[PDB]
């Protein structure tokens, strides 16, 4: 799974999500990445795409939650990302990637990794494995 | 008030991946990212911008999507993706693609130029040609890295 | 602290529809609510009696699911659903049936028997005769009310 | 589109919706009724089935709302479906169905009508179509 979120000069958020699935997966198997609201999702606010354990962020309804986190709980989008890995994942092991309409920019995951990498305007980079 | 971007390219990574691979994998990141975040200086809007880094994600075969796709239990490829663009909340998602070269890009054309949000398998292949996209045969997403795994998945039972 | 339940037939009415059509439709809803209701008196538990109340739901060819659902553009009928359980969050959801009577069993069966939670299309239909479900020719779930509204709807475009 | 909800004595939320889609749909399209989050929703507090417009149930991620704006917003059963109903389908038409874990249930949509029931073992029974 590879995915990409981008908040633009004028607040406008995206997201896009793109998987060949898990490998052996039964023939017309779809897991998260395809589903709004699970392995992609963007509004006003955000941006966010996951992925994983498809069946496990799909329950979650992981991407759609980060956005709904900072509208009903107010939250801080670094803290909407933690707050989602931690309480709907329930054994399952995934990891996201988000921005904010205000320039922030999130990972967040439970598994022993994700390749990722971010940047800012006011010159913010980082490109990593683990963490 | 600044423009921002995170790109990924799955979570789980082997617990002992080699630094060689790290490495390659690193590059693969920063050279996404970098076409992200020129984009971004030169003012494209973040739904082109998507579009245009996964493009480069699907493409390359390191990752899990595009060419580089993991197998069925068929031992071939199939393939989906979404996007989004925040403002007006629009969507266009695909799965069941196996002749796609570029899955998002179909995905962005189901959003801009379909009457729907969703569309699969045969029915999006023929959407495919009457978006005249490039398509291959769904060998050129098979890489013998990915036929290994799956031996060894099917092995795992 | 007891039980509820409701069924649904669609959002959006005709308003030029009949009075008997009308009652038709909501002699259906009574049976089907009934079905629910006694199925909640027995102390089934809900996720069965979600699953039981749909199949007559998409049995009857009234309401636009199972028999009697609308139609593609090539006027036959790719049906899908999905059901959820609550207190563990566990889903099921198919697309793309072509063959199968009753689409939210394949759904309930995509939550219980498979690694997975949502199959679709080709695949979806092999999983189908894995579990033996009761599937049927297509033609089965088209009705001539159908074919005269997608006659109509072409026409409008 | 057909669907139902129900809480059983247990306190337990399921949901189920079904369908043949959209009339002279293109072939392979797929609407918001298998889309868990969107046509369907089930958790600890609630079980809801959507139906309607597909592309504003999707975009909307209604059926997850209503949960939502419950565990996030606190507000119950009732408030919830209004609140995702007039604050939170823009210009698209929808209904949809839900039932609370506490024993309560609620219908609700935006459209000429929706062909609908509900029971509550109070006695309490109703079916209709308009109003
Ligand atoms: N999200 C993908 C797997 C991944 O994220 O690597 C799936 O479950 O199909
Ligand atoms: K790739
Ligand atoms: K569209
Ligand atoms: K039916
Ligand atoms: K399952």
């Amino acid at each position: 799974t590879v995915g990409c979120v981008v908040v633009d000069r004028e607040g406008r958020c995206a997201a896009a999500t793109s998987t060949g699935g898990l490998m052996n997966k039964m023939t017309g198997r779809i897991g998260d990445s395809p589903l709004i609201g699970a392995g992609t999702y963007a509004c006003d606010v955000c941006g966010v795409s996951c992925t994983g354990e498809g069946e496990a962020i799909i329950r979650g309804t992981l991407a759609r939650e980060v956005a709904a986190v900072m509208e009903y709980k107010g939250l801080k989008l670094h803290q909407a990302v933690d707050f989602v890995i931690k309480h709907r994942l329930d054994e399952g092991k995934a990891g996201l990637i988000a921005v904010s309409n205000t320039g922030e920019v999130a990972c967040g995951f439970n598994c022993n990794g994700m390749f990722r990498a971010c940047a800012t305007e006011d010159g913010f980079m980082e490109v990593a494995i683990w963490d | 008030g600044g423009w921002a971007i995170a790109v990924h390219g799955g979570a789980g990574v082997d617990p002992t991946l080699p630094l060689e691979r790290q490495e390659e994998a690193k590059q693969l990141l920063t050279r996404c990212l970098n076409l992200g975040i020129s984009a971004l200086n030169s003012n494209v809007p973040a739904i082109d911008v998507v579009e245009l880094v996964v493009r480069e994600l699907e493409t390359d075969p390191l990752f899990n999507s595009g060419r580089g796709s993991a197998l069925t239990e068929k031992g071939t490829v199939e393939m989906e993706a979404s996007i989004m663009d925040g403002p007006k909340r629009r969507c266009g998602a695909v799965s069941g693609l196996t002749t796609v070269k570029n899955p998002i890009s179909l995905a962005r054309l189901v959003m801009d130029k379909s009457p729907h949000s969703y569309i699969a398998f045969s029915g999006a292949e023929d959407f495919a040609r009457q978006q005249g996209v490039e398509v291959v045969d769904n060998e050129y997403f098979v890489t013998p890295d990915n036929v290994g795994m799956l031996k060894l998945a099917k092995e795992a039972n």
